[PDB]
């Protein structure tokens, strides 16, 4: 009941910012660029430092020409519109955004602990309690997003960052979409694709609960439930309706995962009459204090080593290219709304 | 043998 009123409030806030988006709240020459943290097909994310405040931020840079050239104009306008509109303890905060002649820029709080992917691969697999601590934050986060009619559609350890308190910050709304009923776009990463996406059916927010099942499996095994050397072979396993579990998995974990990795949508946890409460009240989450997780009062199982402001030791090294800004504005028409 | 390399997300 306290949940329904919190989410009613959250919907109002989201909708005001959605309707009247933040635009052009800084400029490139207010920041020093320090290091590339990540890359994508139309740009990069860089650690930057605000010259006046000395605060560090993660700055996502998108090349407008490459965005138009790869026909993802809507996808990027949309990514920024959602990010500027949401507010949740496990979502990375957008602080500033702007554009120039060549690029779009989204300046986020810097999450210094790096990607869950790194920690998970280094240690091999997480204990059930450790995996459960992270899983609860994703459950609350999808509860939040779904209540705004958002589907996230790109869950992966690679895009779940670990903050200085060892909690999750979800990054990258690149594939997120406001959807009232069904949508049809084929997007994600092969190992996280829900079967209804693979089969080109119209799908809903339940693809996110399937993806949660893949994440929990992968966090607890150290590898995902469906993998092969060719995507089509992964897709065959996903749609097959069969999953194998490591014998070290608890019986409660196997049960939860059989219910999330349900090919049949009439049977998938998160998609039934009781919604997210089927997941929250599952035995695997018996020991979980949902309010305490939301209030970030639970002690993290792990805190990344943090060697001072702007430490990037938890991040991989990428080639440092020049950020060329043209003397002439490009694609100005297409990105008016940004 | 699972390939543990970081994964690319794509649309269409
Ligand atoms: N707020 C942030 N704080 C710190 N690092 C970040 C932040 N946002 C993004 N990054 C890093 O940049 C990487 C890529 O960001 P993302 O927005 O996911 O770009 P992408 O083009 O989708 N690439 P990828 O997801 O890596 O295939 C992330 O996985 C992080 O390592
Ligand atoms: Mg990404």
């Amino acid at each position: 009941n306290a949940v329904k009123e919190f989410l009613a409030k959250a919907k109002e806030d989201f909708l005001k910012k959605w309707e009247t988006p933040s635009q052009n709240t800084a400029q490139l020459d207010q920041f020093d660029r320090i290091k590339t943290l990540g890359t994508g097909s139309f740009g990069r994310v860089m650690l930057v430092k605000h010259k006046e405040s000395g605060n560090h931020y993660a700055m996502k840079i998108l090349d407008k020409q490459k965005v138009v050239k790869l026909k993802q104009i809507e996808h990027t306008l949309n990514e920024k519109r959602i990010l500027q509109a949401v507010n949740f303890p496990f979502l990375v905060k957008l602080e500033f955004s702007f554009k120039d002649n060549s690029n779009l820029y989204m300046v986020m709080e810097y999450v210094a602990g790096g990607e869950m992917f790194s920690h998970l691969r280094r240690i091999g697999r997480f204990s059930e309690p450790h995996a459960r601590f992270y899983a609860a934050q994703i459950v609350l986060t999808f509860e939040y997003l779904h209540s705004l009619d958002l589907i996230y559609r790109d869950l992966k350890p690679e895009n779940l960052l670990i903050d200085q308190q060892g909690y999750i910050q979800v990054t990258d709304f690149g594939f997120a979409k406001r959807v009232k009923g069904r949508t049809w776009t084929l997007c994600g990463t092969p190992e996280y694709l829900a079967p209804e996406i693979i089969l080109s059916k119209g799908y809903n927010k339940a693809v996110d609960w399937w993806a949660l099942g893949v994440l929990i499996y992968e966090m607890a095994a150290g590898y995902p439930p469906f993998f092969a050397d060719q995507p089509i072979q992964i897709y065959e396993k996903i749609v097959s309706g069969k999953v194998r579990f490591p014998s070290h998995f608890s019986s409660d974990l196997k049960d939860l995962l059989r219910n999330l990795l349900q090919v049949d949508l009439t049977k998938r946890f998160g998609n039934l009459k009781n919604g997210v409460n089927d997941i929250k009240n599952h035995k695997w989450f018996a020991t979980t204090d949902w309010i305490a997780i939301y209030q970030r009062k639970v002690e993290a199982p792990f805190i990344p080593k943090f060697k001072g402001p702007g430490d990037t030791s938890n991040f991989d090294d990428y080639e440092e290219e020049e950020i060329r800004v043209s003397i002439n504005e490009k694609c100005g028409k297409e990105f008016t709304e940004f | 043998l699972y390939n543990r390399t970081r994964r690319i997300s794509q649309t269409s």
